RNA sequence: AGGAAGAC
RNA sequence: GGGGAACUUGAGUGCAGAAGAGGAGAGUGGAAUUCCACGUGUAGCGGUGAAAUGCGUAGAGAUGUGGAGGAACACCAGUGGCGAAGGCGACUCUCUGGUCUGUAACUGACGCUGAGGAGCGAAAGCGUGGGGAGCGAACAGGAUUAGAUACCCUGGUAGUCCACGCCGUAAACGAUGAGUGCUAAGUGUUAGGGGGUUUCCGCCCCUUAGUGCUGCAGCUAACGCAUUAAGCACUCCGCCUG
């Protein structure tokens, strides 16, 4: 429990300490969505987890359009090695 | 797991199939086929005895284990396939002898998993235990009458019997109609429901679709001439003139109880 | 007026101590309200997960 | 035949009393309907003493003297009926307030004034 | 962390009652998750009827698991004729 | 918690 | 406003904790109601303001047993909890959504609102397949009344329950849109954090985040609202014009 966080953490990881710096948290909730798209896949129905992917889906596409405003350059090529359009 | 047809041509307007999603192969085995010929509701006479039969596409019969006498030996499900002479499909599996028998494909069951038929072996979905061996409430079809004789009661496509608990030399068992019934706990019952479960939502379409499986036309009664149905005759759209309304043959068709009074099987029967 | 578990700074029911609960339950097989027992609500809410337990698993009675 | 049941039930329109024994054989039985009473009669804690009391007589004529009582259902004659009970001859050993109590069950029937 | 208590029926004679308990603890121990105790209270009188039985044995088996071997205990436990009760706990 | 009872 | 470069409060992340009837699936448990079989058992049971229809000498009701099946989870239970709203109360497990407290290790304005759009959405209703114990529109019998297509009594179909879809409405209510910030107090309750002789019980003082009840200035046409504003402001939305 809690060991894939610490590796995307310092696989992300730019600063030599950093959590924040929104790579950091566009790859944890890319994790979160895709763990959470598994469930609602076996469970259709659930609709309380769904407004929770609604809003971590929001979360991260307006990390990312900061990201975007911020720096090109690193918005491109965290979209690169992520891989999500 | 039923595709509808669009309407395209008016026979096509309210049919629906289905998908064969579970179906994995197209070729049953060459050394458990036997054939068949249709015989159209013929006799050993060669008169006809059974009417609205006969004149479908043709088939070939695949033996299909319902004893279960391998006890010991643990099976492979290799394939599920479609049997043209049941509701069900069935499965190819091949023993850990080097053999190869058919068997029902139950519910749930997929390629590749395991089946045990001894009076030792644990119950998941698909293994053939004795009823004194089966613990109680478990869903059971492929059920005997008698030791041996291969399994006879629920047999069709999507239907399964409950265990309603044991009582000894004999086994309480609820059948499909609800219909509670008393069998020797020596018979051999298979464990799950029987898995294509979808045989009753299917629209036919055509007539055409209904003649392919060997149905011929049905005829009322009250379109036929005096003395080809107590219900013939009549100046023009005759109801049912007569009480107690009839078979073609001289007795009467509702509610009329047709089981003979003195059977030798009343004793092992509890509810209906 | 004064709760059990806080006056002796004890942890969690440990649900087996069925004295315990058959002290706290009612002789004839009823949970006690906090307003007699006099507990704090989290461990009243404790307390009836415990009991419950118990009584699923036939350690008290459900009706006497 | 020395000791026994008894089975009191009082309704709101009815008092119905069996006297038993312990492994659930009964002896007699009677009402206020039994006694002959039809109308609101029958609610009276006066009726369901003349009902234990011939429950008692029953009771004497079989021939046992020790008692121990259940109530069943909300009613009036609690205090009359054991007091008749105790008074009649007979000798009582415990009260037992056995109604009903579902968890929830099935739904009750409706209210009387929609 | 799962705290197992099961009552096993009193119309037991006891060498087959230390077998069905190795049965139970092989169940538990045959899907990579072992014991990490035991305790056996014995037999007591239960607070009310199940079938026959006003008493009955008590064990609890203490695991460390994957989760597969609690429902595997589960299912075997409630499908064999002899034990009569089985809960499981996951301790926080 | 203890009756059905219209119109001017 | 457009651009470049700083900063940490707004907003997120990490770390250490806490509570929950938040959701979906599978399983398990007890008390009741009904039905069936048997033992005892006589002559009524039920029902209302009197009544009667009903059920019952083919043995009812009561009573002691043993099975069947469905629904709902007493006390715990609290102007308490959780959820965006509808709503969610038996217990266990698998998966999962959030919320709050503390820290100061991070990124450094990533924020608010939101027309159209998409998604949920009580009950009743519809389609397909199940299930049907109790309740019960429709419907029938008994009363009452001038009539009584109603209240009241006896039955009772659809429904209520499960799975898959649909419709998209309620007095869907706080008859109070969302967000942020200032403005007297008193007193309970829920989940925390910190301090004063303790790691003992409790006693006091700060401290948030809910959830109540009184009560100033102030607002209102009055009722009333009042740090959970209907006060003083700023942004955005929806809506009204007898």
């Amino acid at each position: 429990t809690q060991e894939r966080k610490n590796q995307l953490i310092n696989e992300f990881k730019t600063h030599e300490s950093d959590t924040g710096s929104p790579e950091v948290q566009i790859a944890i909730l890319t994790d979160s969505i895709n763990n959470l798209n598994e469930h609602l896949r076996t469970h259709k129905k659930d609709h309380h987890s769904r407004r929770g992917l609604l809003k971590m889906v929001g979360k991260r596409r307006n990390l990312l359009t900061y990201l975007r405003n911020k720096d090109v350059t690193r918005y491109r090529e965290l979209i690169n090695k992520l891989g999500l359009r | 797991a039923i595709k509808k047809y669009k309407p395209t041509s008016n026979g096509r307007r309210g049919m629906t199939t289905s998908d064969f999603a579970e179906i994995t192969t197209d070729k049953p085995e060459k050394s458990l086929l036997a054939p068949l010929h249709k015989k159209g509701g013929r006799n050993n006479q060669g008169k006809l005895t059974v009417r609205h039969q006969g004149g479908g596409h043709k088939r070939q019969y695949r033996v299909i284990d319902f004893k279960r006498d391998k006890d010991g030996i643990p099976g492979r499900v290799a394939t599920v396939e479609y049997d043209p002479n049941r509701s069900a499909n069935i499965a190819l599996i091949n023993y850990a002898d080097g053999e190869k028998r058919y068997i029902l494909a139950p519910k749930g069951i997929q390629v590749g998993t395991e089946i045990m038929s001894g009076p030792e072996a644990d119950i998941k979905v698909g293994n053939a235990l004795p009823l004194i061996n089966i613990p109680v409430g478990t869903v059971v079809h492929n059920i005997e009458l008698k030791p041996g004789k291969g399994g006879q009661l629920v047999r069709s496509a999507g239907t399964s019997a409950q265990v309603l608990g044991k009582e000894g030399k004999y086994v309480l068992v609820r059948l499909n109609s609800g219909e509670v019934r008393m069998i020797l706990s020596a018979c051999r019952a298979s464990i799950g429901q029987v898995g294509n479960e979808q045989h009753e939502l299917i629209n036919i379409g055509k007539a055409g679709r209904s003649r392919w499986k060997g149905i011929r036309p049905t005829v009322r009664g009250s379109v036929m001439n005096p003395n080809d149905h107590p219900h013939g005759g009549g100046e023009g759209r005759a109801p049912i003139g007569r009480k107690s309304p009839m078979s073609p043959w001289g007795k009467p068709t509702l509610g009329f109880k047709t089981r003979k009074k003195k059977n030798k099987s009343d004793k092992f029967i509890v509810r209906r | 007026k004064v709760c059990y578990f806080t006056s002796n700074g004890i942890t969690h029911i440990d649900y087996k101590d069925v004295d315990l609960l058959k002290k706290f339950v009612s002789e004839r097989g009823k949970i006690l309200p906090r307003r007699v027992t006099g507990t704090n609500a989290k461990y009243q809410r404790k307390l009836t997960a415990a009991i419950k337990r118990a009584r699923q698993m036939a350690l008290l009675p459900y009706v006497s | 035949i020395e000791s026994g049941i008894a089975h009191i039930r009082s309704t709101f329109n009815n008092t119905i009393v069996t006297i038993t024994d312990t492994h659930g054989n009964a002896i007699s039985w009677s009402s206020a309907g039994a006694l002959g009473f039809r109308g609101s009669r029958k609610s009276t804690p006066f009726a369901a003493q003349m009902a234990a009391e011939t429950a008692a007589k029953g009771s004497i004529e079989h021939g046992l003297k020790t008692l121990e009582v259940t109530v069943k259902g909300p009613g009036s004659g609690r205090e009359a009926a054991i007091r008749a009970l105790q008074a009649a001859g007979l000798e009582v050993t415990a009260i037992r307030d056995v109604t009903p109590v579902p968890h929830n069950g099935c739904r009750p029937p409706k209210r009387r004034r929609v | 962390k799962y705290e197992v208590m099961y009552i096993i029926r009193p119309n037991i004679d006891e060498e087959s009652k230390k077998a069905v308990i190795e049965r139970f603890n092989n169940v538990l121990t045959s899907n990579g998750a072992e014991i990490t105790g035991t305790k056996d209270w014995g037999k007591r009188r239960l607070a009310y009827e199940i079938n026959d039985f006003r008493d009955g044995f008590y064990q609890i088996v203490n695991v460390q698991s994957d989760a597969a071997a609690v429902q595997e205990f589960d299912r075997l436990a409630k499908i064999s004729d002899d034990i009569i009760r089985h809960i499981v706990v996951k301790e926080e």
